[PDB]
C-alpha cells in the first residue's frame, strides 16, 4: 500500500503506492518498496509528494481547481526533479 | 470531508488523508499500519499541543480549509521506548540563495 | 478547425473559475484566432455569440492553456450557455516552467544552471498558433 521515497539528506517520505506510480520513472525504480533519490533534497521531494496528493484529488473532479503553489526559491530544483521524474 | 496531513517525527513524514470526523486514535491506527508501532506507544501533536485519542481531527482543527492536498497540515508524532521521547521533527533542507535573475 | 457561420444567435456566460486573467479567443471562419477583452479572475461576462462558433481560453499574460467545461474548445449550442473557465491539473514540469518563466526574463534563460533540454523547454512558450496545429 505505501512506499518510501528518501531524499538526498535522508528524510523519509512515505506515500501511497498509487500516488507514487503517477511517475513512470518511480514505477521503474520500484521494480524493499523503497527508492533513494541521491540528487533530490527534502524541500523538493516534499513538494513532489504534495503534487501527488493534488494530482489524484483534482484529476476528474470539476469542482474548481486551485493553483498548485511553488515558491520562487524552490522552482529551479522542482523543475529539475519534475523533468527527471516525467511528471 | 477529507483533511490532508503530514504525520511527522524525526526524519519520517507520512502523507495520508482522513476525515474530519475520524479520531486521533484512528489516526494512530493508520500510523500503526505503516510504522508498525501500537497506539499506546504513540503521541500525536498539533504543534506543541498533545492530542487526545477520542477527539476528532476536526475538533483539533484539522479542517478541509487548512489541511489541503497541495498544502497539508502537519501532525507531530512521538514514540515511547518505557518512557516517551520528546516531540522532535527534523526540518527539511533549506533552498539555495535565490539566483540573481529571480 | 474554425467557426461555423450558422448566423443562429447563442448567448453565453464566461464564468472565470481561475486565479488568472482569462483571455477568451474566438476562432473566426478562416481559423484565425480573434482576441477578446480580458476577464479578471473571479469576474463574469455575458457574451453574444452563435451556435457552432469555436472558443478557447488562455491566461492573458502568459498564454498558458485553460479549460472551459473540462475541455479545450467550447462550442455554443442551442439555448444562456454557461462556459466555466478552470485551471487544468497541469503537470508538475509545466507548472514549474510557468513559475520560472514568470521570474526570469527570456534573455537570461540561458544564464540559469539547468540542463540543455530545459532551456529549449523554457523557450517553448505555450502558443495559441502551436496548440491549434494539434489536430
Amino acid at each position: 500500500m505505501y512506499v518510501k521515497l528518501i531524499s538526498s539528506d535522508g528524510h523519509e517520505f512515505i506515500v501511497k503506492r498509487e500516488h507514487a506510480l503517477t511517475s513512470g520513472t518511480i514505477k521503474a525504480m520500484l521494480s524493499t518498496n523503497e527508492v533513494n533519490f541521491r540528487e533530490i533534497p527534502s524541500h523538493v521531494l516534499s513538494k513532489v509528494c504534495m503534487y501527488f496528493t493534488y494530482k489524484v484529488r483534482y484529476t476528474n473532479s470539476s469542482t474548481e481547481i486551485p493553483e498548485f503553489p511553488i515558491a520562487p526559491e524552490i522552482a529551479l530544483e522542482l523543475l529539475m526533479a519534475a523533468n527527471f521524474l516525467d511528471c | 470531508m477529507d483533511v490532508f496531513l503530514m504525520i511527522r517525527r524525526h526524519k519520517t513524514t507520512i502523507f495520508t488523508d482522513a476525515k474530519e470526523s475520524s479520531t486521533v486514535f484512528e489516526l494512530k491506527r493508520i500510523v500503526e499500519g505503516i510504522l508498525k508501532r501500537p497506539p499506546d506507544e504513540q503521541r500525536l501533536y498539533k504543534d506543541d499541543q498533545l492530542l487526545d485519542d477520542g477527539k476528532t481531527l476536526g475538533e483539533c482543527g484539522f479542517t478541509s480549509q487548512t489541511a489541503r492536498p497541495q498544502a497539508p497540515a502537519t501532525v507531530g508524532l512521538a514514540f515511547r521506548a518505557d518512557t516517551f521521547e520528546a516531540l522532535c521533527i527534523e526540518p527539511f533542507s533549506s533552498p539555495p540563495e535565490l539566483p540573481d535573475v529571480m | 478547425l474554425r467557426s461555423v457561420n450558422s448566423r443562429e444567435p447563442s448567448q453565453v456566460i464566461f464564468c472565470n473559475r481561475s486565479p488568472r486573467v482569462v483571455l477568451p479567443v474566438w476562432l473566426n471562419f478562416d481559423g484565425e484566432p480573434q482576441p477578446y477583452p480580458t476577464l479578471p479572475p473571479g469576474t463574469g461576462r455575458r457574451i453574444h455569440s452563435y451556435r457552432g462558433h469555436l472558443w478557447l481560453f488562455r491566461d492573458a499574460g502568459t498564454h498558458d492553456g485553460l479549460l472551459v467545461n473540462q475541455t479545450e474548445l467550447f462550442v455554443p449550442s442551442l439555448n444562456p450557455i454557461f462556459a466555466n473557465i478552470t485551471l487544468p491539473v497541469y503537470t508538475l514540469k509545466e507548472r514549474c516552467l510557468q513559475v520560472v518563466r514568470s521570474l526570469v526574463k527570456p534573455e537570461n534563460y540561458r544564464r540559469l544552471d539547468i540542463v540543455r533540454s530545459l532551456y529549449e523547454d523554457l523557450e517553448d512558450h505555450p502558443n495559441v498558433q502551436k496548440d491549434l496545429e494539434r489536430l
